[PDB]
RNA sequence: UGUACAACGGGGUAUUGUAAGCAGUAGAGUAGCCUUGUUGUUACGAUCUGCUGAGAUUAAGCCUUUGUUGUCUGAUUUGU
RNA sequence: GAAUGUUACCGCAAUAGUAAUUGAACUUAGUACGAGAGGAACAGUUCAUUCGGAUAAUUGGUUUUUGCGGCUGUCUGAUCAGGCAUUGCCGCGAAGCUACCAUCCGCUGGAUUAUGGCUGAACGCCUCUAAGUCAGAAUCCAUGCUAGAACGCGGUGAUUUC
RNA sequence: GCAGUCAAGCGUUCAUAGCGACAUUGCUUUUUGAUUCUUCGAUGUCGGCUCUUCCUAUCAUACCGAAGCAGAAUUCGGUAA
RNA sequence: GUGAACAGCCUCUAGUUGAUAGAAUAAUGUAGAUAAGGGAAGUCGGCAAAAUAGAUCCGUAACUUCGGGAUAAGGAUUGGC
């Protein structure tokens, strides 16, 4: 069950719901309801149509904590040395000086 | 209580859903719980 | 109360929709608990 | 339906009476098909008969190559428009109303279908599968 | 669906199948790079913080950073793309690609471990593999051991042993610059 | 005279698509005063932007309610 | 809807009505039959047609929600906010109503006809028939379903005092 | 218009599987005629649309008997509206 | 005022505010609208209804009494500032 989006809109489609519409080329639209999919067909463009997420997502309305900072990293330093060459004697002649 | 014992197939199929609609019946609902259309909207000029 | 909608998979072995889903209308009655709070006996009669 | 229509076909919505003209979507010659009727339908006072995604109708070229006109041929629907609902709960619907040409056994006249094809129609006659693009 | 783990610290890897919905569904709608806490996928794994790659669906097409989107499209490539190797001087070709969005078609999820949990997880934090390769250029060299341009590296440089069946071989590189 | 009832108010749910007001280095541009500008200044300018997925409407046959306010014996008739 | 004491609740069931229909595909099976050409059916399964009774989660239609927004002409000094144009016009539009344009549901016992039979005389033989009897149909009677006799009926509650 | 009896023929052979001459007995009242009984101080004197119900001399569907029924297909007949 | 306008629509002066009334909004109506997909299959017949429309520009067939046919047909454009 997956749940899908609105091509207009950007709404969840929850399961039977709304229409789906097979342009042409083929190419698929997918409308939650006869909203965005009379918009869509009045060749009305999501982003000038405020409440869409396309438009919001264009004019940057209430992001907010998305551009806020995270702290996702790691820290190793793990000697392995090279195949063949005695990993051994690759940490005792890693000794270095300076 | 029916009035006799159906074998039918159709009836004998033991169901078992995967999910049921929550969303309101009032108009074209979009959201399942208050939870999911806080997630989804984002925060309001009501709100915290 | 009303009705909603539901998503299950289909058990229906030779259907084109065997062992997919399907999305079904289903209705819902409140049920609380009935009460009881007599017996009556019936008698067989020749006018029934 | 009927002949060479190996599977079974769950109902769906009746889109285009006797009369509606679909455009040809195949490579046969003809450009469109005008419905005169459908197989495998029944009877009642003033119905008009109508074919659905996957129906095989009989019909005759309005507009195409002089050598397929005046005569009436089967063809198989491949694209509705009127809006029908699967079993999986969605309301879909083509831009246009569209079949291709065949014989009684569902094989076609041409060798390409142009534009998208209903599963439901691919599903139903092999050689339409066969020279499809895009399925639904 | 397959998992394939590496652990980029022993130069570990693995592969993992996981039949769980549940146990699965945790990936889902999470992006390449986002992190994935571990108990959710197993009890092997907890704590355990997997980044998550890439991964091909069935059909086999892979995933590509940054095309979000949860399902396939056809993208013009060039050279220095990921999901193409040019044939050709200048030559793009215009392939299907998946997206870097995780979901159930997913045959294959590619992850990296970037925290060890508090459980070991025997062919990979149990088994270490070596660096084939090492320093090779002048400077490098100097660096993999920290030396100053004053000890000389050629001493420094590497020696891999081998057999001819009765006589036992050395060959250190050719350090350049 | 009580998990009473009603009128408002509140909260949910929904519909539209961003209120009024104010502000702006947005604006094809335009006038006016001189101290004729090394952003000169004062205003004006369809429209745009911000406060603002805001504002408005939401049971009249939607849901809900620890608040506010009020209501709670008039009439007629019936017997083996 | 008067009158069978009043009133209330729960029931019975006389009589009357009654409903379901047709096709295909898979499979059987390239089988039975056939020199060949060709070429079935019962059981099982999946769908369909025509009909019917509902129902509105979904989709679609409807719009005086005159709900929100947009537009022309004018009128209120401007602004705000509005009036008028037999509902001024347009886009969206909840609720209701609604569509094989949408979804869901449409019961199983018996007795019989034709007909094929049993046993069996008439008529030492023979016969399904004369006595007696088995099996049997989209039939019929029930089961189910809808009314409920306003002069058919049961069980049960409470039954007025100034 | 519909259905019989006789059975000369037809059907390779074979009257009656399916048919059937010369004759002949009937039934029907959506044919057309014959009549002129009712209506001329007026019974709206084409067809279609809609909609109910009824007949059966049954086209389909249920179950049957028969065939010049191998199968498939068809034809004849019964119970059936 | 809009506008080509004595048109339609709104206004000033003047004049009206007369037309039994209340409550509901069943069926069927009269009058006013809309309808997915199909597009005359409806019907004696496109009856009814819908479509078209102003202006500016571009473009314009047969045929002809040379005057026409002609707004032929077919197109684009149109607010505010
Ligand atoms: O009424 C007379 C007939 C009649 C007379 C008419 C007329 C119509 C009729 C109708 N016919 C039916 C049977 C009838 C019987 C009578 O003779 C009527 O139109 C003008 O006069
Ligand atoms: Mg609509
Ligand atoms: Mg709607
Ligand atoms: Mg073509
Ligand atoms: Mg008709
Ligand atoms: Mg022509
Ligand atoms: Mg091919
Ligand atoms: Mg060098
Ligand atoms: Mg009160
Ligand atoms: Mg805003
Ligand atoms: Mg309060
Ligand atoms: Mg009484
Ligand atoms: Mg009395
Ligand atoms: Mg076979
Ligand atoms: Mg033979
Ligand atoms: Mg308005
Ligand atoms: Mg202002
Ligand atoms: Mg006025
Ligand atoms: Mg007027
Ligand atoms: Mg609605
Ligand atoms: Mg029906
Ligand atoms: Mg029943
Ligand atoms: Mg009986
Ligand atoms: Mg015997
Ligand atoms: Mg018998
Ligand atoms: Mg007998
Ligand atoms: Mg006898
Ligand atoms: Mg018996
Ligand atoms: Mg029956
Ligand atoms: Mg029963
Ligand atoms: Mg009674
Ligand atoms: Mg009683
Ligand atoms: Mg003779
Ligand atoms: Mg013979
Ligand atoms: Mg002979
Ligand atoms: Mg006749
Ligand atoms: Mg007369
Ligand atoms: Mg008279
Ligand atoms: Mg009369
Ligand atoms: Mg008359
Ligand atoms: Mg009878
Ligand atoms: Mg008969
Ligand atoms: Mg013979
Ligand atoms: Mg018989
Ligand atoms: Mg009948
Ligand atoms: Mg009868
Ligand atoms: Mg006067
Ligand atoms: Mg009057
Ligand atoms: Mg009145
Ligand atoms: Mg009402
Ligand atoms: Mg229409
Ligand atoms: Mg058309
Ligand atoms: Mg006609
Ligand atoms: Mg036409
Ligand atoms: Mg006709
Ligand atoms: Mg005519
Ligand atoms: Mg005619
Ligand atoms: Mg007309
Ligand atoms: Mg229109
Ligand atoms: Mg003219
Ligand atoms: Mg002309
Ligand atoms: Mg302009």
């Amino acid at each position: 069950m997956k749940v899908e989006i609105d091509s207009f809109s950007g709404a969840k489609i929850y399961p039977g719901r709304g229409t789906l519409f097979v342009r042409g080329d083929s190419k698929i639209f997918r409308f939650q309801n006869s909203k965005s999919a009379s918009l869509f067909k009045q060749r009305k463009n999501p982003r000038r149509i405020a409440w869409t997420v396309l438009f919001r997502k264009h004019h940057k309305k209430g992001i907010t904590e998305e551009v806020a900072k995270k702290r996702s990293r790691k820290t190793v330093k793990a000697q392995r040395p090279i195949t063949g060459a005695s990993l051994d004697l690759i940490k005792e002649r890693r000794s270095l000086k300076p | 209580k029916s009035l006799y014992t159906n074998t039918s197939r159709k009836a004998l199929e033991e169901v078992s859903l995967k999910w049921i609609d929550t969303a309101s019946k009032f108009g074209k609902g979009r959201f399942q719980t208050p939870a999911e259309k806080h997630a989804f909207m984002g925060t309001l000029k009501k709100d915290l | 109360a009303g009705m909603t909608t539901i998503v299950r998979d289909l058990d229906r072995p030779g259907s084109k929709f065997h062992k997919r889903e399907v999305v079904e209308a289903v209705t819902v009655v409140d049920t609380p608990p009935v009460v009881v709070v007599g017996v009556v006996g019936y008698v067989e009669t020749p006018r029934g | 339906s009927g002949n060479g229509a190996q599977g079974t076909k769950f109902r769906i919505s009746l889109g285009l009476p006797v009369g509606a003209i679909m455009n040809c979507a195949d490579n046969s010659g003809a450009r469109n098909l005008y419905i005169i009727a459908v197989k495998g339908s029944g009877s009642r006072l003033n119905r008009l008969p109508a074919a659905s995604l996957g129906d095989m109708v009989m019909a005759t070229v309005k507009k195409g190559k002089p050598e397929l006109r005046k005569k009436v041929m089967p063809a198989i629907v491949v694209r509705q428009a009127k809006s029908w609902r699967r079993r999986d709960g969605v309301f879909l619907y083509f831009e246009d109303n569209a079949g291709v040409i065949a014989n009684p056994k569902g094989e076609m006249k041409g060798s390409a279908i142009t534009g998208p094809v209903g599963k439901e129609c691919a599903d139903l006659w092999p050689r339409v599968a066969s020279n499809s693009g895009v399925v639904v | 669906m397959k998992l394939n783990i590496s652990y980029p610290v022993n130069g570990s890897q693995k592969t993992f199948e996981i039949d769980d919905e549940h146990r699965i569904r945790v990936f889902f709608d999470k992006r390449i790079g986002q992190e994935v806490d571990g108990e959710a996928v197993g009890d092997e794994f907890k704590g355990y913080v997997f980044k998550i790659s890439g991964g091909n669906d069935k059909q086999g097409f892979p995933m590509k950073q940054g095309v979000l989107l949860p399902t396939r499209i056809k993208l013009l490539l060039t050279k220095n793309v990921s999901c193409y190797r040019p044939r050709r001087d200048g030559e793009r070709k215009r392939k299907s690609v998946r997206g870097a969005i995780v979901g159930p078609d997913l045959a294959v999820l590619a992850l990296v471990i970037v925290k060890k949990g508090e459980q070991e997880l025997e062919g990979l934090t149990d088994t270490t593999v070596p660096k084939r390769l090492g320093p090779k250029r002048a400077n490098n060299i100097r660096k993999f051991f920290g030396l100053s341009k004053e000890d000389d590296v050629r001493d420094f440089v590497i020696r891999r042993e081998v057999t001819k069946g009765e006589k036992t071989y050395t060959k250190a590189p050719k350090i350049q610059r």
